[PDB]
């Protein structure tokens, strides 16, 4: 809907600086405002599909949020949309979106966070041998921590 | 053109444009309600009571009225588009 | 011929002669709505109040009047149309 | 015989008789609707006024009444038949 | 034994019959309807006005009062059963 | 104890009985319904007219009304029940 | 605190308690309706007439006073809930 | 700004006040309703009676006004949301 | 919903303890309002399912019910 697309722009067209969307879909409706708004150039803005699905998606954007140095808009959090100010408006310095993919470089904040992270995902890493198949589990904590080659 | 009977009220809806905010977001027309406001080119000649009294309608030729979100006829004449109306569903002036 | 009753018209429509834009375009006739205007055959005595004073009809027999999308049974009288109208259904003359 | 009460009429309606265009083309009575047309029977001491007082309905006698379609009750009676009506509903008169 | 209230009426239905047409049709019981013509076993005080005024009812205790179909509350009296109706429900007497 | 407002009534019901009918037939509790007898155990003041008169109410204390079919609203008192009931919803009195 | 306009009454419920039959038999608080009694607080001015004169509302405060099973508007004020309720849907007093 | 007409009153919501229990509980805005406190911008003329007559409204534009959950109209003023209201659906004041 | 999950909530934060619920799921506005109340401080709770299924699950509450002291609030 478009109303509560606003209170997100009032505060970015304020602050005269580009803005960033995770989301789980941005339909026709939500999605014409921006575009047009882009082509004005009042905002210089994109929109991003979520990054995976159940409890994968919790996982990733709780990540996404801490080297950002905001927080996630939950529905546990209860913070609605319309609501929602600057103040945990998530930040970093580069993002780079294509067709497919998406790359933050990150905000450089959360050093206690990033170093405690490090701790019970290895923590879960041995627990999780039990059932864990892919390296999506390490890679998790390779993104925040690290990065990934692909030979 | 037209004279309203009784309690009839013609009204112009204020026209089509395209709505920015003050801080300059542009809304794309997908988006946007019909506009709410008006104003009246002709009144009838008043609410017609019960006892055959007519009262004198208190809106004017000048006046800024705003429909009720529905109300109205939508009538034609040569292309140009009224909203015949009523003062019962006039929810406010200016 | 046919005459009203109290708060009763008869009303004719415009019925249709192959409308067009002012611009030219024309418009065939299965994407055309039936005329809301029309003119008076006959008025009747007037709209009978509770009380029993009964007040003359404003519309006239030559008045052009315009009506609601439903305005009338639209009764056939000796092969010819009439669609029979009321003051409260009516939206404004001329 | 049958004497309506208050405002109610007794009419009649005019029945099917052979029905034809004056063109000269027979419509089959399977496709014909029952005619609006009706005479009037009884008239009623007429509509009660909300103060108590009584107006005299407007139809005399023996006049061609026309109706809306469900306008009757359609009472029956040994032979001939009747449909009962209201003044209010009356479409037009002659 | 029983008594109305205000325009309230008391009557009862022609009852069985055998219903059979003048040229000696017998109907089955099961394809006929409840006689809608009754007789009126008592009346009461009348209408009772906005304005407090009563209006002796128009109905007498030997008139033949027909009604329309679902026009009572179907009441029971020690055995016998009466329609109880109102003033503006009965269609016609006699 | 309990005593209505303006044209309210309150009405106890005639309570089960062990119904059977004169013959000596005795009908099971699974067939029967509440009884529509009912006498009053105290009166409103009456009716709010337009003008603001008050009609003096027409039931009495040591009568016996009947309900039309779903009448009352069931009021309840220290385990006693009680149906108040409008005097323009009574069918009839004795 | 809270006052009430026109014919509106604002009146408390009789709340929670722990019911018991007069023979001891405590129901359960899932198997109750929420209680049928208030007390009134704050009474309005009174009904509007249809001339305009003012009828003072029969209640008063400290009343007991019956809903219709569904009156009221649940409305909270300083902490606590209040019924605001109207004059025609009064049941009975005390 | 803008003036209401006969009965309607302009009222403006308490807005978000981050609602939270006395106790020191706080409820998430998902879990809220919207505020039924407002405050009174413009009060209009007054009821137009059947007569003609003008009663002066009984809110003063200085007093604190609840109604009803889904009461008046939202409208848009300059950036402002302001829901206007008839006088008879607001449920009481201060 | 909050208007039973607060009246239990009014007197926890009296006596300023600490809270533990165990329910068939909590899921919705009611969960919210320990989340966002857990984090501002105001108390200290949690939430739980219930353990087993069907008939599995009334005893084993009862038994935790007479381990803790209280009483199993049951639709009996």
């Amino acid at each position: 809907n478009v109303k509560d697309l606003l209170p997100v722009l009032e505060n970015v067209v304020r602050a005269g600086k580009p803005l960033l969307i995770i989301a789980e879909d941005v339909e026709a409706e939500a999605l014409a405002t921006l575009v047009v708004n882009h082509i004005k150039g009042v905002i210089r803005a994109c929109a991003v599909k979520a990054p995976g699905f159940g409890q994968r998606r919790k996982d990733y954007l709780q990540d996404i949020a801490i080297l950002t140095g905001g927080t996630a808009i939950t529905e546990e959090l209860g913070i609605k949309l319309e609501s929602v100010t600057l103040d945990m408006l998530g930040r970093a310095d580069k993002v780079i979106v294509d067709k497919d993919n998406t790359t933050i470089v990150g905000g450089k904040g959360s050093k206690e966070a990033i170093q405690a992270r490090i701790e019970q995902i290895k923590r879960q890493i041995l627990e999780t041998t039990s059932d864990y198949d892919r390296e999506k589990l390490q890679e998790r904590l390779a993104k925040l921590s690290g990065g990934v080659a692909i030979i | 053109r037209l004279r309203p009977l009784y309690d009839k009220i013609v009204v112009k809806r204020m026209e089509e444009q395209e709505q920015k905010t003050p801080s300059g977001i542009i809304i794309p027309d997908t988006a946007k309600e019909k506009p709410q406001i008006g104003e009246v080119i002709a009144v009838g000649d008043g609410k017609l009571l019960s006892n055959g009294q007519i009262v004198s309608p208190k809106v004017k030729k000048g006046d800024k009225v705003v429909f009720n979100k529905y109300a109205g006829t939508e009538v034609e004449l040569d292309g140009e588009k009224y909203l015949i109306m009523s003062e019962d569903e006039v929810l406010a002036v200016i």
